């Protein structure tokens, strides 16, 4: 079995930082590659951040760059995105997703329920 | 890397004299050497880009001549104002690595 | 630049329809994915390579085609089939429109 | 008028951290990198390594592999050459020079960084 | 004891455009594939006739290596017997072929923020390419019985359109460099051996 | 001039055939011929460009070869909403002239 | 994305002249073979008349059948395409659709202008 659920999101006003999670459970972590796919409220997905296997590798959209740092733990078999100077454009569900192969070149198997990440007040 | 071996380090002409200049590499990097020319405690600057071909705000009597692996930099006429110790910076391959200077003094 | 539109975004079906989901590319891309996203959860995937299927879903769908245009066909489509199918190909940054499949 | 200032000289100690700014003025930032040339007094020139201005990821030479940091932040147009645990034998003079993604010959330079450490 | 050029085709500045692939004619070799096995982020490690692993004690003859810049879709057909854009009326590689082909990620060297239009591809040619040949037959289609002498427009059509490469595309459409080695073992005594 | 012969007005498939739009020239043209197709109440497309190549945002059921003096196009697994006019068109000397129209019904 | 515009349905009497004109948008003017074609039910589809690229003189070429009655003259400054037709007969009737290009890619096509004549 492969699941994966998430932690960490919640509510920030504009400029602020978080760190999202993934917490990975029935597969080995160490040959396959995962990213993160955001799902705003007018339901329509697209990506944020896309490492590769080893780690070495890290993709961002010109949207976004230099402000998403992805990350990927080996030690303890976890997953991490931090985000960081927030607009009124980032409010969207995020989902914790696996994909196939050793690059993300493969298709994205296995989802995670997602954390809700509503930029308010 | 790429060696750059700039013989002579260094060169005692006089005023009104045609010099040439050496920067032979080791492996083969094709036309793709720049030079430069740094004075006494400044930033250098750009003479010749790709080897041969020229820039604007340098006087045009600065020439660069040689390709494949050996390039000399010929520039006549030397004046007073050309005191300093000149580069290569080959941009071929990786490392880029730049010459061990060639000091350019007046008699 | 990658830019996928589907055609339309919400299509009518009924118990016996056969139907027809287009994805265009701009581009010429070589494969093409399609996910589903029933309202609640989260998306699953279906199809990888535009012909083969995920593991668990009944021989109803089937996709072909290359170069600037995919389509997934349903044959026979009943009453499980009621929620988003996002087509998304790895080179885009972006995923299609999305086009919803409301029962007749 | 396109210049590229820097810091003023340092003098640390051994162990220190040092934090090197290299503004750009007047040029797109995002149209060329910034290559990181040491001189040290005495020794001709080394390429430790460029960063790309859009992206912020460095590459650094496998002489300075560790122990050196390109960082890069795009709200104020500056790179750093941020080193951790300075040491003796790099009393040095840093520059900055702005050399294209598709040439690589270093056109335009700044005035010089001076990081002479001591007891 | 001349370790051979890996490091002047490997990592280099400017790979030339798929177009016009550079063949470097790698000999006389005491050749490490130690030194480019020892990278994570290799995108494709795919090998034909050899296994990856035992490279090290397989002597043969002559090794080239090619080399250009395509798209990160299209490193799809740089395989025997897959065709499209580029296996078809750019580099065709038998389906005999006992080499490896190696692929990268590099974004941050081979594209600006404004479109880099120094990579050409070929749109089309007459016949499909025997494999192995680079043709820089830069002529106008002619495609009708007017002559138009070089300057194309209406039924002239110029057979090099221009890759752009802007980093905001995507991580088919970013620049991916790719090495071809090729093995071969025409009936000489034994040159490339590590 | 150069006429072309489009002998077919009317041809009639249903869904899962095999379609043959046929078009006939005048003489010999190399490869100029253009393939276009109209839905009805609206502006023609383009289906095909110089005879073997198809056209970017349109499927791979419209396919369609042929060098000489004549030409055809194919389609294969019509759909419901393939349903519409065709045309062929030659643009070897600049008298360019359309073929005639091709009305599809399903049985 | 790319779109035509084009104007002038009318009626005249035989021996009149119209001229219609082809604003364009999201795409380089400067460098397309834009034409014109003309449909009718007793005709099929027929050729009118060309204006070619900036590089080659802005070359013109006319359908045989309406040679001299017609003229096109393009610009490139305000993104327009002009095409005067004059003295016609009931032989022009019909819808001009109006090109970007023809037989190549880029093939968009406009929407026709419901031109006839008394
Ligand atoms: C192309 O150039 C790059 C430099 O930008 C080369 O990468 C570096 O290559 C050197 C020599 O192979 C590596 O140094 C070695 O490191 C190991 C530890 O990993 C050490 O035990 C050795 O004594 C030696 O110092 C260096 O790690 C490596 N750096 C990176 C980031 O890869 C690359 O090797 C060149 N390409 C080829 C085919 O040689």
């Amino acid at each position: 079995e492969v699941m994966l659920v998430e932690s960490g999101g919640g509510v920030v006003k504009p400029g602020g930082s978080l760190k999202l999670s993934c917490a990975a459970s029935g597969f080995s972590f160490s040959t396959y590659a995962m990213s993160w796919i955001r799902q705003t409220p007018e339901k329509s997905l697209e990506w944020v951040a896309a490492i590769s296997s080893g780690g070495t590798n890290t993709y961002y959209p010109g949207s976004v760059k230099g402000r998403f740092t992805i990350s990927r733990d080996k030690a303890m078999n976890t997953l991490y995105l931090q985000l960081s100077s927030l607009r009124s454009e980032d409010t969207a569900m995020y989902y914790c997703v696996r994909h196939s192969g050793n690059y993300v070149d493969s298709v994205m198997d296995y989802w995670g329920q997602g954390t809700s990440v509503t930029v308010s007040s | 890397d790429i060696v750059l071996t700039q013989s002579p380090a260094t060169l005692s002409v006089t005023p009104g004299d045609n010099v040439s200049l050496s920067c032979r590499a080791s492996q083969i990097i094709s036309n793709n050497l720049h030079w430069y020319q740094q004075k006494s405690h400044e930033s250098p600057r750009l003479l010749i880009k790709y080897a041969s071909q020229s820039i604007s705000g340098i006087p045009s009597r600065f020439s660069g001549s040689g390709s494949g692996t050996d390039f000399t930099l010929s520039i006549n006429s030397v004046e007073t104002e050309d005191f300093g110790m000149y580069f290569c910076q080959q941009s071929n391959t990786w490392p880029l690595t730049c010459g061990s200077g060639t000091k350019l003094e007046l008699n | 630049q990658i830019v996928l539109t589907q055609s339309p975004a919400i299509m009518s079906a009924s118990l016996g329809e056969e139907i027809t989901l287009t994805c265009s590319v701009s581009s010429s891309v070589s494969d093409m994915h399609w996910y589903q996203q029933k309202s609640g959860t989260s998306p699953k995937v279906f199809i990888y390579s535009t012909s083969n299927l995920a593991s668990g879903v009944p021989s109803r769908f089937s996709g072909s085609g290359s170069g600037t245009f995919y389509s997934l066909t349903i044959s026979s489509v009943e009453a499980e089939d009621a929620a988003y199918y996002y087509c998304h190909q790895w080179s885009s940054w972006t995923f299609g429109g999305g086009t919803k499949l409301e029962i007749k | 008028q396109i210049q590229l200032v820097q810091s003023g000289p340092e003098l640390k100690k051994p162990g220190e951290t040092v934090k090197i700014s290299c503004k750009a003025s007047g040029y797109t930032f995002t149209d060329y990198g910034l290559n990181w040339v040491k001189q040290a007094p005495g020794k001709g020139l080394k390429w430790m390594g460029w960063i790309n201005t859009y992206s912020g990821e460095p590459t650094y030479n496998d002489e300075f592999r560790g122990r050196f940091a390109f960082s890069l932040e795009t709200s104020t147009i500056t790179a750093y050459l941020k080193i951790n645990n300075l040491k003796n034998e790099d009393t040095a003079t840093y520059f900055c020079a702005r050399g294209g993604n598709w040439d690589w010959y270093f056109d335009v330079w700044g005035a010089g960084t001076t990081v002479t450490v001591s007891s | 004891t001349n370790l051979c050029p890996f490091d002047e085709v490997f990592n280099a500045t400017r790979f030339a455009s798929v177009y016009a692939w550079n063949r470097k004619r790698i000999s006389n070799c005491v050749a490490d594939y130690s030194v480019l096995y020892n990278l994570a982020p290799f995108f494709t490690f795919k090998c034909y006739g050899v296994s990856p692993t035992k490279l090290n004690d397989l002597c043969f003859t002559n090794v080239y290596a090619d080399s250009f810049v395509i798209r990160g879709d299209e490193v799809r057909q740089i395989a025997p017997g897959q065709t499209g854009n580029i296996a078809d009326y750019n580099y065709k590689l038998p389906d005999d072929f006992t080499g490896c082909v190696i692929a990268w990620n590099s974004n941050k060297l081979d594209s600006k923020v404004s479109g880099n239009y120094n990579y050409l591809y070929r749109l089309f040619r007459k016949s499909n390419l025997k494999p192995f040949e680079r043709d820089i037959s830069t002529e106008i289609y002619q495609a009708g019985n007017k002559p138009c002498n070089g300057v194309a427009g209406f039924n002239c059509y110029f057979p090099l359109r221009s890759y752009s490469f802007r980093p905001t595309y995507g991580v088919g459409h970013q620049p991916y460099r790719v090495v071809v080695l090729s093995f071969e073992l025409l009936h000489a005594p034994a040159t490339v051996c590590g | 001039d150069i006429v072309m012969t489009q002998f077919q007005k009317f041809m009639s498939t249903s869904v899962g055939d095999r379609v043959s739009i046929t078009c006939k020239a005048s003489q010999n043209v190399r490869t100029a011929v253009a393939w276009y197709q109209q839905k009805p109440g609206q502006s023609p497309k383009a289906m095909i460009y110089l005879a073997s190549n198809r056209h970017r945002g349109v499927p791979d059921r419209f396919t369609g070869s042929g060098c000489g003096t004549d030409f055809t196009l194919t389609i294969s697994n019509v759909q419901c909403e393939d349903l519409a006019d065709y045309f062929c068109l030659q643009h070897r000397n600049y008298p360019l002239t359309f073929g005639g129209g091709t009305k599809l019904e399903i049985k | 994305e790319v779109k035509l515009e084009e104007s002038g349905g009318g009626l005249v009497q035989p021996g009149g002249s119209m001229k219609l004109s082809c604003a364009a948008s999201g795409f380089t003017f400067s460098d397309a073979w834009m034409d014109w074609v003309r449909q009718s039910p007793e005709k099929g589809l027929e050729w009118v008349a060309q204006i070619r690229r900036k590089a080659n003189n802005h070359a013109t070429y006319y359908a045989e059948s309406v040679k001299g009655r017609f003229t096109i003259s393009r610009d490139d400054s305000k993104s327009s395409v002009y095409l005067q037709m004059n003295s016609l007969r009931a032989e022009d009737t019909g819808i001009y659709y109006c090109i970007r290009g023809m037989t190549y890619a880029m093939d968009f096509w406009g929407q026709g202008t419901s031109v006839t004549v008394s």
